[PDB]
RNA sequence: CCGAGCCUGGUGAUAGCUGGUUGUCCAAGAUAGAAUCUUAGUUCAACUUUAAAUUUGCCCACAGAACCCAAAUCCCCUUGUAAAUUUAACUGUUAGUCCAAAGAGGAACAGCUCUUUGGACACUAGGAAAAAACCUUGUAGAGAGAGUAAAAAAUUUAACA
C-alpha cells in the first residue's frame, strides 16, 4: 500500500516533497545578505570614463611577461658532469 | 587538538617538530589545570606565567603503514597507495602553578 | 528558455532607510570589496563559473579584494547570488612598508596594519 | 579516587535499580525516560559494546493515559502467521487484555533495532498496580520524578486558592440557571 | 590493515623520559661488500658520516663487516633485544642516513596500529565517576516506597 | 614506581585490625562501619558504597561486591589517605 | 488585492525576487514569470498568492 | 558552534581560523629560547603580506586614474581658455 | 576501500559518542549539550567535545564547575533579553578584545 | 511534460520553497481591535 | 544429426556481429553536424590529446544590426584575468538519460517521441527513506580537532429565529 507509479520522483505523477521553517530560515538569510550584497554593489566609487585607462600598463606588462615565458622554451643543457656521474657505479675501493 | 594530561604520562603526535631525542620543551597553550579541590581555566588560555608544562622527546617513528586504496565498479579503476606519517612521542614531566593571580 | 538574465538597473539605487540600515555612506564611498564565494559553482551556467574563476574564487571562504567599478561590479552582479560582498574599510591608515607582514583581517571586514596578537 | 581498580571498575560498570510510577502519565514520554536508561545513555561511559544498561520498573500501567482519541482511533496490527491471520485491536481493547502491552512495545520500538533490544527489554519490568514483590521492591536505587504534572480537579482544589482566584464577572439575579 | 595486524597499547619502555633518557638503540651491524655498484652508497656513508655519526653518539656501537654480498643489509639491535634489517640495495648516501637517524630515534618497539595515542599511568583525578556522584541521598538512607 | 598503587606491592591481611591498631595509635576513637548506598542486594551483582566513621565523621569509602569487600575496600582507602600514598597526591620530584 | 500587496508585512515579493535574481531561480521559472509573477501558475490563478 | 556570537563580537567564526589560539607558537625550548615559525603561519603571513600588498597597489592605481582624469578635464578646461583666447 | 572509507566514519562515530556522553552528564546535572555548548562559547572557553568527554568522566567536580557556568551565562543572557542595553553587562558575560 | 496542464503540475522543490516563502502576512496591531477599542 | 553425404586440402575462409584482451603509478580528457544500398559501421568536420611558433583569447561600454507582422543574441574598446590562434602527428567519441524553460506531434497521456539554451549523470562525498538525472559540494593524504552547507509539513469543514 502507498506506493508511487513509476519512479518517486519525476513523472505526470511524483512524491510530493514539502518545504520546512528549517529550509525557509536558510534561504531567507540567503537572499538577505544577497540583498546586502545589492546595496554594496550600489553606490560605486569612480566612473567609467575615470576608470577607462589606468591598468591598461599592468594588463599590457603582464601579459608581455605571458609571451616571454611562451617563447622562452628548449631543451635544457647537457653537462659532462651528469654525463660522467654514470660511470661511478662500478666504484670499488683498492 | 585537544589533549588532557597529567605528569608522568605519554602522547603521541602525527607530526615531526625538528627536535632530538631527549629535549625539554615549554608547552604555552593551557585551555585550564585542575587540582582535587579547583581549577584553572582562562579566556581562553592561561597566562604564561601562571602555569609551566614541562614535556621530554622520547621517541621519532613513522607510523604503520597504512593502506589508501580506491576502487570503482564495473570500469576497471583501482588505485593504491602506502603511507607511512612520522610521529613523535613525549612525556610530560611534570606541572606548576605560580602563585601569581 | 533559460538564458544569461539581464538586471534592470534601478534595483541598485540604494533608499535611505538601506543607508540608514547597512551604515554605508552614498558620499566618500568605499573604495575595494571583499568578496567570498559562499555558493557551489556546480549546477551553475559556464559563463557564471568561468566568471567566478575569472575573479579567482575557485576557493570558498577565501575573502579576496576587487575594486568599487563599474566594470568589476559587472561581473559582481552576474553572479552576486553566489558570493558575499562587504567593504573594505580601516582606521589605521594605508599598510605602511614596515608593517606588511604585520597585518591581519577582522570578521567585520577590517584590516588592521599592527597586530600585536595580545589583549587591553 | 585512591580506590582500587576491581572495586572501581565494578563500582563504575554497576547497574542501577530505577522505579517510574506510570498513573497519569504518557507511555511515549515514560518509555522515552526508560529507553535512555535502559540504553544506558544516562551514564557518562556509554558505549554501545559495553552493556553499561540499567534496570527498570514501571508500576501502574494500568492507570496510564493517552493525549487525544489515540484509545480509540490507534490501533496495533499483528499477523499470527496464518491465512487471514492479520488483526488489529485498539490500544483500548489491547489494554483491556493486556495492561502492560502498551509500554512495553512503546519501549521496544524507542529501542534500537540490535541483539541487544531483547536483552535490555529482560533487564526491563513492568507492573500493572502498585504492587512488587519483595526482591524487586527491595533492590532498588532511586524514583525518577514525573514527566508531566498532574491537573487537580475541583474537589482537589483547596478553598483559599479559590479565594484567591478572583471572579471575574456580574450575572444578572434573574437567571433560573 | 587494523583486523589482519595486531595491535599494542602506547608505551614507553622503562619510562625513558622521566628519568635520563637513554637511546634505546643499542647496535648497528653494517653488512656491504666492497664491490657492487648496489654497496656503492653504503661505502661512501661508511667513509664519510659514519665516523661523524659515531662521534655524535656514543652509547650505541657500530660493527661493519664489509663481506662479498649481492645485497647490503643494515641490523639494529635494541635494549629489548627488538632486531630491525632494513635492506639498502642501491639507495643513496642522504636517505641512508636519514633511515639510521630514525632508527636510533626509535624505540625498540614493533610498529604496528596504536589503540590510542596517549597513556596515562592515573588518569583519575577528583574520582572517576560513578552513577552515585552526582545524585544526592536520603534521611536515614532510606529507598523509595519503604516505611522503616 | 610510579604506576603500581600500594596495595598491589606491599598486600595485607586484616585491614580493619591494621587500620584499628593505627587509629589507637593516633588516638582517635573507633570508627564504625556503615553501608552508605546500596543496589542489588537480592541480584547476582550486590553493590554497597560502605563508609568509615569517627565520632560521626567519615574518613574513608569504599565500593564492593558485598558488605564485607566494601568495608575492606574503605579501610584500604583509610590507609592510602593515612599513609599519604594517595592517587591524587604530589609526583615524584626530578 | 491592491491593498493586500502593498500592507503585506513579508518582505519578499516574487516580483522582487525574480527581477533580480537573487538565487539563480530563473533557471527554474520561466520568462512569462517576469509578468505572471506568482499570481498564476499554467493556466489556473491564486487570487491569495500574491 | 557560536560562530554567529563570534561574528557578533568580532571574532573568527571558526577559533581555528585567527586569534591568539592557533598564532601563539604551540612549543618552546624548555631553556625559554623561542622555538622556529610554524610553517601554517609562514604560509599564512605570507599570504597576508601579498594581500596588503595587491590591496596597496589596487588602491594607488584608483587614486593615480582619479588624479589623472582630473588632470585631463583641468586640460580641458585650459584648452577651451585657449581656444576662445584664439 | 572500507579502511579507507572507515575513517570518516570513525570521525563521526566518535564525535557522537563525546556528543552522547556530554548530553548525559549535562541531563544529570540538569542542562542540556546546545545550552551548554553555546554558553561556554560565549563565555570564552574552547574545550573540545573529546576532552569535555574525558572531563566528566574522569573529573565529575570539574563538569559541574562547567555546568554551572553555563546555567549562569544562560540567566545573564535572559537578563540581556530581558533588557538589550540600558544595564550593566553580565559579569561572565564580559569579553577580552584582542589586538 | 507540457507547461499547460488540466492537473496542477508539480513545481521544482526551490520554485515551492520560493512560494512558501512569500504569502500575504497580514498586519495586526498586537492587540485585537475588538475585545479592547 | 542430407533443402542434400563424409575425409582431406585451399583454410589461420570472411564475419560492420558477440565474447575476451595479462605489471605498478600520475596527468589531460564525454561536445554542434554532413554524405553514405547509409542509420549495429565508415570518411570529413566538431570535441579531446601530445610537442612547438606567435599573440592576442575570454568577461565585454556607448554606438550599431528591416519593412513585413518576449526572455535574449551578434559585434564591442575598457576592466578582471590567462588563455587563444597557428604549425606537425595520430587516436577515440560519432546507437545518450532525467530535470528547468521555449515549442511541435500525441489525449494540454506516458519513465512517450522530436528540435533549441542551460544543468546533472555516465567522477568522489552529505541529504530527500532506499533512488542516476533533485538539493548542497569539487583537486584528492594522516588526525581520538573545529565552524558550516543543503537538510524533518502543516492541515479538520458548515445549527437556527
Ligand atoms: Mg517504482
Ligand atoms: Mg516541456
Ligand atoms: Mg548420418
Ligand atoms: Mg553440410
Ligand atoms: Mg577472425
Ligand atoms: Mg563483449
Ligand atoms: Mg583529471
Ligand atoms: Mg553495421
Ligand atoms: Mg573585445
Ligand atoms: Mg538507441
Ligand atoms: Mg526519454
Ligand atoms: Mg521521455
Ligand atoms: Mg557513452
Ligand atoms: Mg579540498
Ligand atoms: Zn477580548
Amino acid at each position: 500500500r502507498g506506493r508511487i507509479p513509476g519512479r518517486q520522483w519525476i513523472g505526470k505523477h511524483r512524491r510530493p516533497r514539502f518545504v520546512s521553517l528549517r529550509a525557509k530560515q536558510n534561504m531567507i538569510r540567503r537572499l538577505e545578505i544577497e540583498a546586502e550584497n545589492h546595496y554594496w554593489l550600489s553606490m560605486p566609487y569612480m566612473t567609467r570614463e575615470q576608470e577607462r585607462g589606468h591598468a591598461a600598463v599592468r594588463r599590457r606588462e603582464a601579459f608581455e611577461a605571458i609571451k616571454a615565458a611562451a617563447t622562452s622554451k628548449f631543451p635544457p643543457h647537457r653537462f659532462i658532469a651528469d654525463q660522467l656521474d654514470h660511470l661511478n657505479v662500478t666504484k670499488k675501493w683498492s | 587538538r585537544q589533549w588532557k594530561v597529567t605528569s608522568e604520562d605519554l602522547i603521541l603526535i602525527g607530526n615531526e617538530l625538528d627536535l632530538a631525542c631527549g629535549e625539554r620543551i615549554r608547552l604555552e597553550k593551557v585551555l585550564l589545570v585542575g587540582a582535587d579541590n579547583f581549577t584553572l581555566l582562562g579566556k581562553p588560555l592561561l597566562g604564561k606565567d601562571l602555569v609551566r608544562v614541562e614535556a621530554t622527546v622520547i621517541e621519532k617513528t613513522e607510523s604503520w603503514p597504512r593502506i589508501i586504496m580506491r576502487f570503482r565498479k564495473r570500469k576497471n579503476f583501482k588505485k593504491k597507495r602506502i603511507v607511512t606519517t612520522p610521529q613523535t612521542v613525549l612525556r610530560i614531566n611534570s606541572i606548576e602553578i605560580a602563585p601569581c593571580l | 528558455k533559460f538564458t544569461r538574465s539581464r538586471i534592470p538597473e534601478k534595483v541598485f539605487q540604494a533608499s535611505p532607510e538601506d543607508h540608514e540600515k547597512y551604515g554605508g555612506d552614498p558620499q566618500n564611498p568605499h573604495k575595494l570589496h571583499i568578496v567570498t564565494r559562499i555558493k557551489s559553482t556546480r549546477r551553475r551556467p559556464y559563463w557564471e563559473k568561468d566568471i567566478i574563476k575569472m575573479l579567482g574564487l575557485e576557493k570558498a571562504h577565501t575573502p579576496q579584494v576587487h575594486k568599487n567599478i563599474p566594470s568589476v561590479n559587472a561581473k559582481l552582479k552576474v553572479v552576486k547570488h553566489l558570493i558575499r560582498i562587504k567593504p573594505l574599510k580601516l582606521p589605521q591608515g594605508l599598510p605602511a612598508e614596515e608593517n606588511m607582514s604585520n597585518t591581519c583581517l577582522k570578521s567585520t571586514g577590517e584590516l588592521v596594519v599592527q597586530w600585536h596578537l595580545k589583549p587591553v | 579516587s585512591s580506590f582500587s581498580r576491581a572495586p572501581q571498575q565494578w563500582a563504575t560498570f554497576a547497574r542501577i535499580w530505577y522505579l517510574l510510577d506510570g498513573k497519569m502519565q504518557p507511555p511515549g514520554k515514560l518509555a522515552a525516560m526508560a529507553s535512555i536508561r535502559l540504553q544506558g545513555l544516562h551514564k557518562p561511559v556509554y558505549h554501545a559494546l559495553s552493556d553499561c544498561g540499567d534496570h527498570v520498573v514501571i508500576m501502574n500501567t494500568r492507570h496510564i493515559a493517552f493525549s487525544g482519541n489515540k484509545w480509540e482511533q490507534k490501533v496495533y496490527s499483528s499477523h499470527t502467521g496464518y491465512p487471514g491471520g492479520f488483526r488489529q485491536v485498539t490500544a483500548a481493547q489491547l489494554h483491556l487484555r493486556d495492561p502492560v502491552a502498551i509500554v512495553k512495545l512503546a519501549i521496544y520500538g524507542m529501542l534500537p533495532k540490535n541483539l541487544h533490544r531483547r536483552t535490555m527489554m529482560e533487564r526491563l519490568h513492568l507492573f500493572p498496580d502498585e504492587y512488587i514483590p519483595e526482591d524487586i521492591l527491595k533492590n532498588l536505587v532511586e524514583e525518577l520524578p514525573q514527566p508531566r504534572k498532574i491537573p487537580k480537579r475541583l474537589d482537589e482544589y483547596t478553598q483559599e486558592e479559590i479565594d484567591a482566584f478572583p471572579r471575574l464577572w456580574t450575572p444578572p439575579e434573574d437567571y433560573r440557571l | 590493515t587494523a583486523r589482519g595486524t595486531p595491535s599494542r597499547f602506547l608505551a614507553s619502555v622503562l619510562h625513558n623520559g622521566l628519568g635520563r633518557y637513554v637511546q634505546q638503540l643499542q647496535r648497528l651491524s653494517f653488512s656491504v661488500s666492497r664491490d657492487g655498484a648496489s654497496s656503492r652508497g653504503a661505502r661512501e656513508f661508511v667513509e664519510r658520516e659514519v665516523i661523524d655519526f659515531a662521534r655524535r653518539n656514543p652509547g650505541v656501537v657500530i660493527y661493519v663487516n664489509s663481506r662479498p654480498c649481492c645485497v647490503p643489509r643494515v641490523v639494529a639491535e635494541y635494549l629489548n633485544g627488538a632486531v630491525r634489517e632494513e635492506s639498502i640495495h642501491c639507495k643513496s648516501v642522504e636517505e641512508i642516513s636519514t633511515l639510521v637517524q630514525k632508527l636510533a630515534d626509535q624505540s625498540g618497539l614493533d610498529v604496528i596500529r596504536i589503540r590510542k595515542p596517549f597513556h596515562t599511568d592515573n588518569p583519575s583525578i577528583q574520582g572517576q565517576w560513578h552513577p552515585f556522584t552526582n545524585k544526592p541521598t536520603t534521611f536515614r538512607g532510606l529507598r523509595p516506597r519503604e516505611v522503616q | 614506581m610510579t604506576g603500581k598503587e600500594l596495595f598491589e606491592m606491599w598486600k595485607i591481611i586484616n585491614p580493619m585490625g591494621l587500620l584499628v591498631e593505627e587509629l589507637k595509635k593516633r588516638n582517635v576513637s573507633a570508627p564504625e562501619s556503615r553501608l552508605t548506598r546500596q543496589s542489588g542486594g537480592t541480584t547476582a551483582l550486590p553493590l554497597y558504597f560502605v563508609g568509615l566513621y569517627c565520632d560521626k565523621k567519615l574518613i574513608a569509602e569504599g565500593p564492593g561486591e558485598t558488605v564485607l569487600v566494601a568495608e575492606e575496600e574503605a579501610a584500604r582507602v583509610a590507609l592510602r589517605k593515612l599513609y599519604g600514598f594517595t592517587e591524587n597526591r604530589r609526583p615524584w620530584n626530578y | 488585492q491592491e491593498e493586500r500587496e502593498r500592507n503585506n508585512q513579508n518582505p519578499w515579493t516574487f516580483e522582487r525576487i525574480a527581477t533580480a535574481n537573487m538565487l539563480g531561480i530563473r533557471k527554474v521559472l520561466s520568462p512569462y514569470d517576469l509578468t505572471h509573477k506568482g499570481k498564476y501558475w499554467g493556466k489556473f490563478y491564486m487570487p491569495k498568492r500574491v | 558552534a557560536g560562530g554567529q556570537w563570534r561574528l557578533q563580537q568580532g571574532l573568527a567564526a571558526n577559533p581555528s581560523g585567527y586569534g591568539p589560539l592557533t598564532e601563539l607558537p604551540d612549543w618552546s625550548y624548555a631553556d625559554g629560547r623561542p622555538a622556529p615559525p610554524m610553517k601554517g603561519q609562514l604560509r599564512r603571513k605570507a599570504e597576508r603580506e601579498t594581500f596588503a600588498r595587491r590591496v596597496v597597489l589596487l588602491s594607488q592605481e584608483m587614486d593615480a586614474g582619479l588624479q589623472a582624469w582630473q588632470l585631463r578635464q583641468q586640460k580641458l578646461q585650459e584648452e577651451q581658455r585657449k581656444q576662445e583666447n584664439a | 576501500v572500507k579502511c579507507t572509507k572507515a575513517r570518516y566514519l570513525k570521525k563521526k562515530n566518535m564525535r557522537t559518542l563525546w556528543i552522547n556522553r556530554i548530553t548525559a552528564a549535562s541531563q544529570e546535572h540538569g542542562l542540556k549539550y546546545p545550552a551548554l555548548i553555546g554558553n561556554l562559547v560565549k563565555c570564552q572557553v574552547e574545550l573540545n567535545r573529546k576532552v569535555l568527554a574525558d572531563l566528566a568522566i574522569y573529573e565529575p567536580k570539574t563538569f559541574k564547575s562547567l555546568a554551572a557556568l553555563a546555567s549562569r551565562r544562560r540567566h545573564e543572557g535572559f537578563a540581556a533579553a530581558l533588557g538589550d542595553g540600558k544595564e550593566p553587562e553580565g559579569i561572565f558575560s564580559r569579553v577580552v578584545q584582542y589586538h | 511534460s507540457k507547461a499547460v496542464t488540466r492537473h496542477r503540475r508539480v513545481m521544482h522543490f526551490q520554485r515551492q520553497k520560493l512560494m512558501a516563502v512569500t504569502e500575504y502576512i497580514p498586519p495586526k496591531p498586537a492587540i485585537h481591535p475588538s475585545c479592547l477599542p
